[PDB]
């Protein structure tokens, strides 16, 4: 029916069907400023075709090895892409680009369900739509993110098992807002009570799972060049249900926060929103409690990049934030303890110090005094412990210089804020951690396998995870395909599901491995980048195939590199320059004490010294958890993709999308199915589409298919006989299609002709007659002319008058 | 490999056509296949087109001695069988109970292959006599056989 | 050849052409009889119509010249139909241009002349050329 609640979801079947397609002509040709292009095949000088561009209607040179198969029109804006006859890098960029432009942003691809970034709100998430998606099987209803979730849940209940929902994707792809809509959904279909009260709901865990996101987005988000509320950190957020199938409790778990952000901010950027909500005078009573003067322009740790953000009201987000803290039960001591700790960072950026006398002095205590008050420590004990630290051993008393000090003041903030954030996840984790375990549904939202101009230790951590998380899908796929084949008595014994992923993975995490190395080279004083690299190269350079050296940099505006890694999405060149620093983040093993022995309940908790920790070692450790977990789940995959650098709706950009599609998973996901047997009809639906391809063979289903196939001299290593479905090797349905068509026309022409023959044969019996008839006429008119012109007659019929 | 009688019967056609456009030992190329059908063959524009056939009336003529080969050529051609036909119509049969939208039939016939002129169509439908029942569709199966039985039955 | 109606006719014909009344056909006949309603054939044309017959052409060798001269003829009924194998509606008339092309481009093709001569008087009327009348014509029954 026509329920205008599918407007931005469905796509009219009839009104869509309302062209002519030449398989032998229509194809796709690479394009420098559009990725691909429609065209018509003209000629072939072997391994080099020539074709016309439907667009500007012209001609160009294309190696017959670069053209890619084009699907007929009957696969226009096709709900599920794992069904198109020709599934290629371009055939997809079309259905994705085609759909997205009509308004649609929800397209499946087997397990996947890609979400393109609409740059405008839509009717699809309203409660009424939700009733429509309730329980319905993915097929029986337009692609959409609600289906991905409603299914998980339905499966959790049915299958009785941990359903996970990893959402990956580039920066500004929509994952953050999506993880919400999946969360703002699950709630709507697994809430407390909607049947049997006035003084009932006195808070609501829903209100909390929700009200939490603000306190976080406040410290985890920020404005970057692709400035969404950039989830500058990754978050795994499980959801727990009860033995009736209802939301019980939840919890957080985060990965890699941009600590390097607290103290620096690139061109046209800021710091986590919070610093801009404090200096907002949205809540004056507190300006004193923190000791700040409501103008960002002032504070050095935040007046590096810009300050303002179009849609963000730093002075409103604070108000809500506070409320947010309250609706969570944060005690004033706490809520305030946090701000003290937060404001105290701004002040650190406001502490400057004063050729030969190497050791530096301070240039006033003002802020140092404010940093001490805010942290409850001796301003003297602090400034003194900084300029002249006393790290353990008969400990020594190392000295610091003007630079060495500014460097630690920053490490202070960087390491506080990070300590801070952690504590915050823990605390909320505490709230929502209602005491009650049936099962659960997790959701992942970390960056994606992103390759850039300049790739360093950060890109490394990230691509590594996705590397690990990709290997996840591969395996998932594995088990799944196998089940199919076996379920169809067609079982094949292929194996290597997660391929060289292991190579490049272990070559990073395993013993001799990179980080494995990196983590040791951090505990060796006089060791610089050169020190690193040589060992990095020795150990593996030349000794492995996944570790090589930089290639052809034909992209002029590229960045340096040292080594290069063979990651699935592409061999990513890297640049160790820094790592030793970036990994072992310092701090005064001396000043930490103070902060641990502060008088403020919080700060103290923050720096309690493991009594009776490198970025990499932590992450790797917290990653096995995630993985160990994910494998104890039932995956679902939501692939998000940004369409352009302009936040403009309907504006695609092939370089980007493709770019994404490769490291996205939809590609390396497609090719992993290639080696198996993709496209597969059912021996009936089949026997009805090609029974015209072997007419003389037919005297059911698997009987005829077994005959039309054989009847076509079909190559064995090309198809396999299922027990309900006929399996086909990638693109072989494309051949039986073209073949099918040429054959239909031929058969119709035969008929047509036979008709013409029919007629003529009939008009034959007459031309034989008429001929004679005209044989007379013509001849008998000659006689009439000859005779009426003679003499013996003009002299014979000249007497009749008297006869 | 024409028998002297088969080739003997071939003369006869060529002779009646040489006449209907001018008794002069020749036959407008544009009849090549209309002459071929008269003997039993079931050519296709292309078939005929590929052996010397022309498009318009009066662009070439054919002495029988050269017209002959033109014919033997079209004897080694595809002359589609019942099963071929059927399956071609079957693809249009939506339900499977053997029936087609009167338009379809005409549509198919005039829109598929290259052509068949509506006139030519009305001629065969009226000729063969395939009429759509009170609904507006028809059993093409019992029609094909007609177009195949030929003007004169058994 | 023409049985009895022309039999009792042919008699008085040659008899009413031949000036010396001897039963033996000569050339003095086609010399004085001719100027009866036109121009007598001139010397050459007189010998041509008398040479066409070998031996005594005097109503013996003469009843054999008209024989093979007309023998190749067909009925007033046979042609009336012949023209009809092109009238399945039976309008007793073939269109004009159709018949013109029909005599002009198919079969023993007529040349500008033969044609000019035919339709010179052809029974046409508003597009419909009357084959039925034209027929009576060519035979003799019609208005010739
Ligand atoms: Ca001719
Ligand atoms: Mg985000
Ligand atoms: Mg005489």
């Amino acid at each position: 029916f026509s329920d205008p609640d599918f407007q931005y979801l469905a796509v009219d079947r009839k009104k869509l069907m309302k062209a002519a397609f030449d398989g032998k002509k229509n194809c796709w040709v690479p394009d420098e400023k559009e990725g691909f292009a429609s065209a018509e095949i003209q000629s072939s000088k072997g391994d080099e075709i020539t074709v016309k561009i439907v667009a500007d209607s012209s001609t160009r040179t294309v190696k017959k090895d670069d053209i890619q198969s084009m699907n007929p029109p009957k696969f226009e804006k096709l709900e599920d892409m794992a069904n198109m006859t020709y599934l290629n890098e371009a055939s997809v960029l079309y259905n994705l680009r085609s759909r997205y432009t009509s308004g649609l942003i929800y397209t499946y691809s087997g397990l996947f369900c890609i979400a393109v970034n609409p740059y405008r709100r839509l009717p699809i998430y309203t409660d009424s739509v939700i009733a429509k998606y309730r329980g319905k099987r993915k097929t029986e209803i337009p692609p959409h993110l609600f289906s991905v979730a409603d299914n998980a849940y339905q499966n959790m209940v049915t299958d009785r098992e941990n359903q996970s929902c990893l959402i990956t994707g580039e920066s500004g792809a929509g994952k953050t807002e999506n993880t919400k809509k999946v969360i703002m959904y699950l709630a709507k279909v697994a809430c407390a009570v909607k049947k049997k009260e006035e003084a009932s709901d006195k808070g609501s865990l829903e209100d909390q799972i929700i009200q939490a996101n603000p306190v976080l987005e406040a410290y985890g988000n920020a404005k970057t060049t692709r400035n969404n509320n950039s989830s500058r950190f990754g978050k795994f957020i499980r959801i727990h249900f009860g033995p009736t199938g209802k939301i019980a409790g939840a919890d957080i778990e985060t990965y890699l926060l941009e600590k390097s952000r607290v103290t620096y901010q690139q061109s046209a950027e800021r710091n986590y929103h919070i610093f801009y909500q404090i200096c907002s005078n949205a809540i004056p009573e507190l300006n004193d409690v923190m000791l700040v003067t409501p103008d960002s322009g002032l504070y050095s740790f935040i007046n590096q990049g810009c300050l303002t953000v179009d849609n963000i009201d730093d002075v409103e987000e604070f108000k809500l934030c506070d409320e947010a803290f309250d609706i969570l039960g944060f005690t004033k001591e706490e809520k305030q303890s946090m701000f003290k700790c937060t404001a105290s960072i701004l002040h650190m950026g406001e502490m400057k110090f004063k050729p030969r006398e190497e050791q530096a002095e301070s240039d006033g205590t003002a802020e140092a005094e404010k940093v001490a008050f805010l942290c409850g420590i001796n301003a003297g004990d602090l400034l003194k412990a900084l300029l002249k630290p006393k790290v353990k051993v008969e400990m020594v008393t190392k000295g610091q210089n003007m630079n060495q000090v500014v460097n630690s003041v920053g490490a202070l903030a960087k390491s506080l804020y990070d300590r801070m954030f952690n504590w915050l996840v823990r605390r909320v984790n505490k709230t929502l951690d209602t005491k009650a375990r049936n099962y659960y549904i997790g959701v992942l939202d970390i960056a994606g396998f992103e390759i850039f101009d300049f790739n360093s230790f950060e890109q490394l951590c990230i691509n590594y995870t996705n590397e690990r998380l990709q290997q996840f899908f591969n395996h998932h796929m594995f088990i799944l395909e196998q089940e199919e084949y076996k379920k169809e008595g067609i079982a094949w014994e292929f194996i290597d599901f997660g391929m060289d992923l292991q190579m490049c993975i272990d070559l990073i995490e395993k013993p001799m491995g990179i980080l494995s190395i990196l983590e040791e080279e951090c505990m060796f004083p006089k060791a610089d980048d050169k020190s690193f690299q040589d060992k990095l190269y020795q150990n593996h350079m030349g000794k492995n195939r996944m570790f090589t050296k930089p290639g052809k940099p034909t992209r002029p505006n590229q960045g340096p590199a040292h080594f290069e890694l063979h990651h699935y999405a592409g061999n990513v060149p890297y640049s160790i320059t820094g790592w030793l620093e970036k990994n072992k983040d310092p701090i005064n093993e001396n000043v930490v004490a103070l902060l641990g022995a502060s008088k403020e309940p919080l700060v103290a908790e923050l720096f309690k010294a493991p009594e009776e920790q490198t970025i990499s070692a932590v992450h790797r450790e917290s990653l096995n958890k995630l993985m160990k977990n994910l494998y104890s789940t039932h995956p679902h995959f939501v692939r998000c993709i940004i369409p352009n650098e302009l936040k403009q709706p309907g504006l695609v950009d092939a370089e980007l999308v493709l770019h994404q599609l490769q490291c996205n998973g939809v590609l390396e996901g497609i090719r992993i199915c290639r080696k198996g047997f993709p496209s597969r009809l059912i021996y009936s639906e089949f026997k009805q589409r090609y029974s015209i391809l072997a007419p003389n063979a037919i005297p059911d289903g698997k009987t005829v298919s077994e005959k039309i196939l054989a009847g076509l001299q079909m190559d064995p290593a090309e198809y396999r006989l299922g027990t309900t479905k006929v399996f086909f090797k990638a693109g072989v349905l494309g051949n039986l299609e073209e073949m099918r068509d040429e054959r239909l026309s031929k058969i119709i022409s035969m008929f047509q002709a036979h008709i013409r023959g029919y007629l003529i044969r009939k008009a034959y019996k007459k031309l034989q007659d008429q001929r004679i008839g005209l044989s007379v006429i013509q001849r008998n008119i000659r006689k009439w002319l000859v005779l009426r012109n003679w003499q013996w007659w003009k002299l014979y019929s000249k007497v009749k008058p008297l006869l | 490999k024409l028998s002297q009688d088969e080739i003997d019967d071939l003369k006869d056609v060529f002779e009646l056509f040489d006449f209907w456009d001018g008794r002069d030992g020749a036959v407008d190329a544009f009849k090549l296949g209309d002459v071929c059908r008269c003997l039993g063959i079931n050519p296709r524009n292309e078939d005929v087109f590929a052996v010397g056939g022309t498009h318009k009336m009066g662009e070439k003529s054919l002495p029988f001695e050269e017209f002959l080969p033109a014919y033997e050529g079209l004897m080694d051609c595809e002359q589609g069988t019942f099963a071929d036909y059927m399956e071609a119509f079957k693809t249009f049969d939506r339900e499977g109970q053997g029936f087609i939208s009167g338009a379809e039939l005409r549509h198919v016939l005039t829109a598929l292959g290259e052509r068949l002129s509506d006139e030519d169509v009305d001629e065969i439908i009226k000729l063969t006599d395939l009429q759509e029942d009170l609904e507006g569709n028809v059993k093409y199966e019992d029609f094909v056989k007609k177009v195949m039985a030929g003007p004169y039955p058994d | 050849k023409l049985p009895q109606k022309q039999i009792q006719e042919m008699k008085e014909a040659f008899s009413m052409i031949d000036v010396d009344r001897d039963g033996f056909v000569s050339k003095e006949d086609i010399k004085a009889i001719s100027e009866q309603l036109g121009r007598a054939p001139d010397d050459k044309e007189l010998t041509a119509m008398l040479k066409e017959a070998p031996g005594p052409l005097n109503f013996t060798m003469f009843l054999s010249i008209f024989s093979d001269k007309l023998s190749g003829t067909d009925s007033e009924e046979t042609i009336r139909n012949a023209f009809a194998m092109f009238d399945e509606q039976e309008t007793k008339k073939l269109n004009i241009e159709y018949i013109k092309d029909l005599l002009e481009n198919m079969g023993d093709n007529f040349n500008k002349d033969e044609m000019r001569m035919t339709f010179k008087e052809a029974p046409v009327e508003g597009g419909k050329f009357d084959y039925v009348k034209f027929t009576a014509m060519i035979k003799g029954s019609g208005e010739e």
